[PDB]
């Protein structure tokens, strides 16, 4: 849910 | 004061607004009157403009047209998406930039984004935009209201709407400096469906609102109550958001003979 929101954010 | 907190958070975010997006508002305005020395942006005004403009758009995708299936409509509204998930990933950076957000629940800030980002875009799109047309790819093209209208439904719908916003937030006569926290109060929305944790959003919010004030007596004291009419603005952006979700529903029926960036997926998916 949501994976490459996620990872834009976690970078 | 503490009103020195609120020059220091109005220029932290100016700073990170700078340094986030390719294309200010001022560098926009340059290029639309030609008061820049650049190389001027390639009009495209039809569909052979299109194709002799495909390359310094970049909206050239796998083959050019001529050699690919995809009609006219298809290919611009393609082209369109890659730019839209460059905004996306600009904007997460500049939202991850404003103090606090990235001490929020990890799930608010997706929420904040999911239903920030596209009424970033359109605010953001205003700065690119006049009654005739719209600057694309980093101000290296320019494509017309008329032909992007001229496009066989539903396409011909898309951006219209987008251009009646421009003109009418336009004529706010913002700089750059304001929409830096302008677009920050926007993303920090305590009233998004699904918010976890309503309490440090509005806190953080309440704080750029304050700097948003500021700003807007500081940087337009000819000016008296902008303020209020941009916090009309906000409903705006949340009604071309929901009119523009309709659109993409229309087209995930109408047309199979093409499928949504997996980012845009994200971000649509449970939207109004």
């Amino acid at each position: 849910r949501h994976k490459i929101l996620h990872r834009l954010l976690q970078e | 004061p503490e009103s020195a907190d609120l020059r220091a958070l109005a220029k932290h975010l100016y700073d990170s607004y700078i340094k986030s997006f390719p294309l200010t508002k001022a560098k926009a305005r340059a290029i639309l009157t030609g008061k820049t020395t650049d190389k001027s942006p390639f009009v495209i005004y039809d569909m052979n403009s299109l194709m002799m403009g495909e390359d310094k758009i970049k909206f050239k995708h796998i083959t050019p047209l001529q050699e690919q299936s995809k009609e006219v409509a298809i290919r611009i509204f393609q082209g369109y998406q890659f730019r839209s998930v460059e905004a996306v990933q600009e904007i997460t950076e500049y939202a991850k930039s404003i103090p606090g957000f990235v001490n929020l629940d990890l799930n608010d800030q997706v929420t904040l984004l999911k239903y920030g980002v596209h009424e970033i875009i359109y605010t953001m799109l205003a700065s690119l935009m006049n009654k005739d047309g719209v600057l694309i790819s980093e101000g290296q093209g320019f494509m017309t209201r008329e032909f992007l209208k001229s496009l066989r439904k539903p396409f011909g719908d898309f951006m219209e709407p987008k251009f009646e916003f421009a003109v009418k937030f336009n004529a706010l006569e913002l700089d750059d400096s304001d929409l830096a926290i302008f677009i920050a109060v926007i993303i920090l929305s305590g009233d998004r469906p699904g918010l976890l944790n309503v309490k440090p959003i509005e806190d953080i919010q309440d704080n750029l609102l304050q700097a948003l004030e500021l700003q807007l007596k500081l940087n337009h004291p000819e000016s008296s109550q902008l303020f209020a009419k941009l916090l009309q603005k906000m409903t705006d952006l949340r009604q071309i958001v929901t009119e523009h979700v309709q659109l993409l529903q229309v087209i995930k029926k109408t047309e199979t003979d093409m499928s949504l960036h997996p980012l845009l997926q994200e971000i649509y998916k449970d939207l109004y």
